C-alpha cells in the first residue's frame, strides 16, 4: 500500500515508531500519566515541524515491565475534554467515555489506535496567535491541538512498574512546508531559540 | 508599457510586464457575509532602505486593522476570512545596487529574546508600522529575537525561499507582486488573535550607490484584500 | 488646457514662478507638496485660466473639469506622489494617511511624466491635494529642485446659463 | 528610428516617432506666381538655454528676410503669401531637466515699455537674431514691454496654449514640430510691413542639471516655407 | 389576518387589511449614488395620547438625522433625495374613544410667536423627539406659534386634509400608512438645511375612556426610507 514506495514520500518519512515517553508507577504510596504530544522528542519534532499543518491517526504500543498471582495493568485514555484522575481511586477511572485497556503480563504488548480527533481540519505545528489576546502566556497555544491524555495504574485490591510508550503517526497528510530548524530546541512549549550560525565555518572563500 | 489598476476609489500603477507570484498555485475564492466595500488598495507608509538596513516585517490581519473600513469589519464581526494581493515597489536609479527578498510566511510564530518568556503583542507587531529585524542578537524580557540570520523563527534565513516569494534585484527589477491565498487549519477565524501570515522584506545584498546618488531607497507596500468574508 | 498659477503666493504672482510647484528631494515623507480649494467663487488658482475667464462671464455654470499634473524633473528621477480628491463638504485631509483612505491615485514619476484627474465643478467646493508618499530619488546631485506644472480645462458637457459683465475690468 | 528629410539642397534629421502639430487643423495650400526654389530648410542660429533664461522670439516673414532667395523674393515682389513648417530641437542629456512652451502666435502685436509711445522696428524684431523676453519690467521709449509674464501682449503667459503649440519636457521629448498655415484678413499682403505670426519659446520649468553636466542647452530652430506665392 | 414585513434586519407587523395612502398618487422612484443599506424600519419613541393632548409633529429629514446609517449618509454627502413610508399605530382597547388626523405637510414653513422674529432651529424641530402643539397661543422670541388651531402655519387646522392624510377613528381603526414621494422644486438638495415635509398628528376628538381603563394611548411612528440617492 504505502511502504512499497520511495522513502522520500511523506508517509515513509513520518510513519515510523518512536519511543516518546518513559515512566514509572508503584502499587503502593501511585499512577503514571502522559499528555499526548508531538514536541516530546527532538527527532520527531523536527520532522513534523517541516510542515505547518498535519492530519494523522495515532498508533500507540505499550511496553510494560515490572519488578518486586498474574499482574494486571490498566491503561486509560481520556479524550480532550474528558475528566482526569487526581488520585489512584478517582471516579474518572470508571468513566465509560474514557476508554481503558486491561492487560496482563506475559501477553503481547497492549495496542490502541486513536483517530484524528481535532475540531479543526488539521493539527497546527505553528500558531502565530493567542488563545486569549490579552494574555501573553497564551502566545503560540492552539487549543485545537489537544490529542488527549494517557493514564496508567496497576490493577489490584513492593511492586514497581516501568512503561515505554511507542508512538507512530499513520495515514499522514501534510501542508505548507517550512525550513528545517537551525537552532537547538529549548522548550516543548515554545519556539524560542538561541541565535545560531547558518552553517559551519571555512578558512577561506576559495576552492582549496 | 504601464498598467493602471483601479479598485474602489483608489488607483495604482505597475509595469505592464511585471511578474506575479501566486502562492501555492492558489487564487483566493469565497467559501458567509461578503463585503467588497473594502476591496481597495491600502498603501502603507514607505520605509527607507539604507546601506545598513537589516530588514522589515508586517503581520497582515494586524497591519490593516486601523485601515478605515477594513479595520471596522474586523471590529464588527466574530469570525472572518480574506486573501491578499501584495505589491512591493522600490524607487531607485540605475546608479543604485542591492537585492531584497520579499517573502510571505504563514504562521510565522516568533521566538522571544529571553528564552524563559514569550514575546509581547507590540514587539511582534506594530500594526501598520513596520517592525525591524536586527543585525545583532536582541535583548529584553518581551522582545522578539529579531536577529536577521534566524528570521525571528530559529531557521536559516537563506531557506525562506520555501515560502511564496520574489527577489528584487535592482539591476533587473524594482518590484514584486505576491498573491497570498487564505491558509489555515479552519475555514474562518478570529482576526484579532491570529495572524495568518507575515510579510518580510530582507536585504541579501546591501544597498549601495554612486557617490552623488540619493543615500536611501524608498520601499512601498500596497495591500489589496480579496474575497473578504465575515459571519452574518 | 491652460497653465494654472498654483504657486501664486504674494512674491510669485509677478513671475513665471507662479506656475511652478516646487518639489524637494529631502522633504519629510508624508508632508504635503501642494494643494488648493476647488472653490468656484473666485477660485484663486483657476479663475484667470482660459476656463476661468469664460466662466466669469456667466452667473451660473456646471460641468466637469480635467486637471493635469506634469513632472519636470530629470529623466532618471523617480519617486511617488499621492494625488487625493476631497468631495464638496468633506474638508481637506491633514495627513498622508487620511488622504490615502479617501479618493486617490498614486503617481509614480518613474513610470509616468503626467497624471490626469477628472472632477466635477459647479456654481466646500472640494479640494485637491498632493502628498510626498516618497521623496524623489536621483542618480546625481542637482543645483536646484524639481517642478510640477498644473493644467486645467473643461472635461465634458460643460454648460453656462446667463451672460453678465466680466468682473476683471 | 531616424527620418532623413531633404528639401532642395538641404537635409535635416528628426526622430521618426516625433509628433507634429498642425495649426488650426489646416495644411497650407496654393490660392499667382509660385516659387519652389526657396522650399529648402533654413536653420537659424541656435540660442543657448541657461538656468536663468527668460525666453526668445522671432517674427517670421522678417526672420527669413535675409535668407538668400527667400529674402530676394520678398524684395522683388509687391504682394506675397506663404505657410511654414517650424522644427524646434534641444540638445540635452538624461541628466538635464526643464520644460519649454513652443508657440506660434498670429498677429502678435506688442505693447511698448512707455505707455505713451509705440515700439520701434528693432525692438519688435532683430530679423534672424532672436529677441529676448525679460524677467523684469522693461524700460525705454521705443522698447517692447518684454516682461515674460505678459508675453509682450498684456495677457497671462499661461494662456498662450490657445495658439498652436507644443510642449518640450526634457524628460520625455526634446523636440517640437509646428505646421503654421497662412492666416490673415486678406489673401495676399506686403511681406515687409506685416508679420503674420511670432514664434515664442518660453521656459516654464528652468533648466537644471547634475553638477558635472554642461551648463547650457542649445535650442535650434529650422524653418521650411511651403506653397509660396507672389504677384506676377 | 397579520402581515409581517421585513426590511434589512428589522421586522414590523401590520393588519393585513390596513389601508395605504399614497400621496399625490405617486410612488417614489430613482432619478446618483444609491444606498439601500439604510432601507430598514426606524421606530421613533412612542408618544402618549392623553385626554388633553394638543398634538405632535416631526420634521422628516431631521427626525432621522441621528439614526445610525441614515444619519451618516446625510453627514457624508453634499446632496441627497429620499421618499418615505410612514406607519402610525395606536394601542387602544374597545373601551377607548377618540380621533386623530395623521397628515404629511410639504414645506411646512412655520410662523414665530413673536411677529418681528423668526423661529429657531429647536423650536421648529427637536429631531427624533416630537414637538408639541399648544392649545394656547404660545409666547417667546424664537418660539413657534404652535397654537393647534392654526397648525403653526396661519391656516385653519380643519383644512389640512388638502395634504396626504389618513384619519384614525379608534372605533374603526388604530392605524394609518402614508407613502410620501419626494417633493421639491429641485431634483436633489442639502438635507440639513431643508425639511421636505412635516408629519403632524392632531386629535380632533379627545381621548376618552371607561373608568377602569388605561388613561393614555401610546402612538408609535415607524419610518421606512425608499429609493435613497446621494451625490457621488
Amino acid at each position: 500500500n504505502y511502504h512499497s514506495r520511495s522513502e522520500s514520500t511523506v508517509e515513509n518519512f513520518l510513519c515510523r515508531s518512536a519511543c516518546v515517553y518513559y515512566t514509572t508507577y508503584k502499587n503502593h504510596g501511585n499512577f503514571a500519566q502522559w499528555v499526548i504530544n508531538t514536541r516530546q522528542v527532538a527527532q520527531l519534532r523536527r520532522k513534523l515541524e517541516m510542515f505547518t499543518y498535519a492530519r494523522f491517526d495515532l498508533e500507540l504500543t505499550f511496553v510494560i515491565t515490572s519488578s518486586q498471582p498474574v499482574l494486571t495493568h490498566q491503561i486509560m485514555y481520556v479524550p480532550p475534554g474528558g475528566p482526569v484522575p487526581t488520585k489512584i481511586n478517582s471516579y474518572s477511572w470508571q468513566t465509560s467515555t474514557n476508554p481503558s485497556v486491561f492487560w496482563t503480563e506475559g501477553s503481547a504488548p497492549p495496542r490502541i489506535s486513536i483517530p484524528f480527533i481535532s475540531i479543526g481540519n488539521a493539527y497546527s505545528m505553528f500558531y502565530d496567535g493567542w488563545a486569549r489576546f490579552d494574555k501573553q502566556g497564551t502566545y503560540g497555544i492552539n487549543t485545537l491541538n489537544n490529542m488527549g491524555t494517557l493514564y496508567m495504574r496497576h490493577v489490584n485490591d513492593p511492586i514497581v512498574s516501568t512503561v515505554r510508550i511507542y508512538f507512530k503517526p499513520k495515514h499522514v497528510k501534510t501542508w505548507v512546508p517550512r525550513p528545517p530548524r537551525l537552532c537547538q530546541y529549548q522548550k516543548a512549549g515554545n519556539v524560542n531559540f538561541e541565535p545560531s550560525g547558518v552553517t559551519e565555518g571555512r578558512t577561506e572563500i576559495t576552492a582549496m | 508599457r504601464v498598467r493602471s489598476i483601479t479598485l474602489g476609489n483608489s488607483t495604482i500603477t505597475t509595469q505592464e510586464c511585471a511578474n506575479v507570484v501566486v502562492g501555492y498555485g492558489t487564487w483566493p475564492t469565497y467559501l458567509t457575509q461578503p463585503d467588497v466595500a473594502t476591496c481597495r488598495f491600502y498603501t502603507l507608509e514607505s520605509v527607507m532602505w539604507q546601506q545598513s538596513s537589516p530588514g522589515w516585517w508586517w503581520k497582515f490581519p494586524d497591519a490593516l486593522s486601523n485601515m478605515g473600513l477594513f479595520g471596522q469589519n474586523m471590529q464588527y464581526h466574530y469570525l472572518g476570512r480574506a486573501g491578499y494581493t501584495l505589491h512591493v515597489q522600490c524607487n531607485a536609479s540605475k546608479f543604485h545596487q542591492g537585492c531584497l527578498l520579499v517573502v510571505c510566511v504563514p504562521e510565522a510564530e516568533m521566538g522571544c529574546a529571553t528564552i524563559a518568556n514569550k514575546p509581547d503583542q507590540k514587539s511582534l507587531s506594530n500594526g501598520e508600522t513596520a517592525n525591524v529585524f536586527d543585525s545583532q542578537n536582541t535583548s529584553g524580557q518581551t522582545a522578539v529575537q529579531a536577529n536577521v540570520i534566524n528570521a525571528g523563527m530559529g531557521i536559516g534565513v537563506g531557506n525562506l525561499t520555501i515560502f511564496p516569494h520574489q527577489w528584487i534585484n535592482l539591476r533587473t527589477n524594482n518590484s514584486a507582486t505576491i498573491v497570498m491565498p487564505y491558509v489555515n487549519s479552519v475555514p474562518m477565524d478570529n482576526m484579532f488573535r491570529h495572524n495568518n501570515f507575515t510579510l518580510m522584506i530582507i536585504p541579501f545584498a546591501p544597498l549601495s550607490y554612486s557617490t552623488g546618488a540619493t543615500t536611501y531607497v524608498p520601499i512601498t507596500v500596497t495591500v489589496a484584500p480579496m474575497c473578504a468574508e465575515y459571519n452574518g | 488646457d491652460s497653465v494654472v498659477p498654483v504657486n501664486n503666493t504674494e512674491g510669485k504672482v509677478m513671475s513665471i514662478e507662479a506656475y511652478q510647484i516646487p518639489v524637494q528631494s529631502n522633504s519629510t515623507n508624508g508632508s504635503q507638496v501642494f494643494g488648493f480649494p476647488l472653490i468656484p467663487g473666485a477660485s484663486s488658482v483657476l479663475n484667470r485660466t482660459l476656463l476661468g475667464e469664460i466662466l466669469n462671464y456667466y452667473t451660473h455654470w456646471s460641468g466637469s473639469i480635467k486637471l493635469t499634473f506634469m513632472f519636470c524633473g530629470s529623466a532618471m528621477a523617480t519617486g511617488k506622489f499621492l494625488l487625493a480628491y476631497s468631495p464638496p463638504g468633506a474638508g481637506a485631509p491633514t495627513t498622508r494617511k487620511e488622504a490615502m483612505l479617501g479618493t486617490h491615485v498614486i503617481w509614480d514619476v518613474g513610470l509616468q511624466s503626467s497624471c490626469v484627474l477628472c472632477i466635477p465643478w459647479i456654481s466646500a467646493g472640494g479640494y485637491i491635494t498632493c502628498w510626498y508618499q516618497t521623496n524623489i530619488v536621483v542618480p546625481a546631485d542637482t543645483q536646484s529642485d524639481c517642478k510640477i506644472l498644473c493644467f486645467v480645462s473643461a472635461c465634458n458637457d460643460f454648460s453656462v446659463r446667463m451672460l453678465k459683465d466680466t468682473p476683471f475690468i
